């Protein structure tokens, strides 16, 4: 299988730097050609910069000069060495493989975030969702969980830990005055819960949070 | 810079149909070796990007039968054949025949399936916030058809317009369908200060506002 994994997303401040890798498997980096295309919280996709089977070099306009990239074929990374990164710089980055001469984008990882902003890192508070009264007798039943007030993206959650993901829906995560606001429910069968155990999974890196919360039946 | 307009910005369509996508680029875009590097991306819903077509028209491998390039000279067209529900996404063309590469700015494929309605839901603040002062109270509309919907927070029937969070999944491959979420937050002091909450929402599926409340009680 052929496969790229982007690490180094991290949160910088505005003039700051940031080194990103990506390590290739299941393929040789030497031959094909390599780059960095990124894409904006607006979602628009927008080329970086690229490297050739024979190390030449492209960039793009708004990047050339403060980032570098590289190869290693010895060891298959590639890096891309951000500077004076600014707030359009702010995005998730994806490395990608081409079949030079042929095809710009034919193999892309899974991305790493990057974030260029003053804001500080905050670490979310998440709360469990019980059902209030009525919508808790019923042939189903919907929980839910709160995560407030972090910074910055991503998060990640799930419930029970990720066996249970039938049902689900986690909510895109919406930012007011540097902090972020997220959510999820899950509806399953009135004789799932609260016969067994519900439990939301919570980890945010940037701010080091790893936290769980069970639903818990409600009412003093 | 060549730049590529696509065209639908949004294309709704029901399943079984088929779907056209165009990309209009604002210069020719032939690379001086000759070819055509001309490609189209589709990214999933909390997935990347990938592949479709390259060179204008050669399906990557892996790709299903019914997608297919086309065009020449600034005129550039996907074609889908028989709309699949997981065929749902962002569309991107490219152009590699000209430095500095670009992307179009997409076009979002949107499935067009019957109208459904809401299952809505409301949660008080839990007790660990309300210990924090803080008071949050929260609406799902799940599962719900078409996507345009409208909520509203009363407080002891008076409506509130402040401090209101609203976010919504994309479109589910699953079942074709929207869901959404809604946060009210105040103060506990604010909260505590009266009785009856509820969550209010016009959607086409109902003659009637649908209400989902509770009392602090």
């Amino acid at each position: 299988e052929l496969k790229l994994v982007e690490t180094g997303g991290d949160l910088v401040k505005p003039g700051g730097s940031l080194t990103l890798s990506c390590e290739a498997s299941g393929f040789t980096l030497r031959t094909y050609g390599m780059s960095w295309v990124r894409q904006t919280p607006q979602m628009r996709l927008e080329w970086v910069a690229s490297i050739s089977y024979g190390g030449l070099l492209y960039f793009s306009d708004s990047v050339k000069g403060r980032f570098t990239i590289s190869r290693d074929i010895v060891r298959n990374i590639l890096t891309l060495q951000m500077s004076r990164l600014r707030s359009e710089d702010t995005a998730i980055y994806y490395c990608a493989r081409g079949t030079s001469f042929v095809r710009y984008f034919d193999v892309w990882g899974a991305g790493t975030t990057v974030t260029v902003s003053s804001a500080k890192t905050t670490a979310p508070s998440v709360y469990p969702l019980a059902p209030v009264c009525g919508d808790t007798t019923g042939s189903s039943v919907t929980l839910g969980c709160l995560v407030k007030g972090y910074f910055p993206e991503p998060v990640t959650l799930t419930w029970n830990s990720g066996s249970l993901s039938s049902g689900v829906h986690t909510f895109p995560a919406v930012l007011q005055s540097d902090l972020y606001t997220l959510s999820s429910s899950v509806t399953v069968t009135s004789s799932t819960w609260p016969s067994q155990s519900i439990t939301c999974n919570v980890a945010h890196p940037a701010s080091s949070t790893q936290v769980d919360k069970k639903i818990v039946p409600r009412a003093a | 810079d060549v730049l590529l307009t696509q065209t639908p910005l949004s294309l709704p369509v029901s399943l079984g149909d088929q779907a056209s996508i165009s990309c209009r680029s604002s210069q020719t875009i032939v690379h001086t070796n000759g070819n055509t590097y001309f490609e189209w991306y589709l990214q999933k819903p909390g997935q990347s990007p990938h592949l479709l077509i390259y060179k204008v028209s050669n399906r990557l491998s892996g790709v299903p039968d019914r997608f297919s390039g086309s065009g020449s000279g600034t005129d550039f067209t996907l074609k889908i054949s028989r709309v699949e529900a997981e065929d749902l996404g962002l569309y991107y063309c490219f152009q590699g025949s000209h430095s500095p590469w670009t992307f179009g700015g997409g076009t979002k494929l949107e499935l067009k399936r019957a109208d459904a309605a809401p299952t809505v839901s409301i949660f008080p603040p839990s007790s660990e916030q309300l210990t924090s002062g803080g008071a949050s109270v929260v609406c799902f509309l799940n599962n719900f058809y078409p996507k345009d919907i409208n909520v509203k927070w009363k407080i002891d029937g008076s409506e509130r317009q402040n401090g209101v969070l609203n976010s919504w999944t994309d479109q589910d491959s699953k079942d074709s369908t929207y869901s959404m979420s809604s946060t009210l937050t105040l103060t506990k002091d604010e909260y505590e200060r009266h009785n009856s909450y509820t969550c209010e929402a016009t959607h086409k599926t109902s003659t009637s506002p649908i209400v989902k409340s509770f009392n602090r009680n």
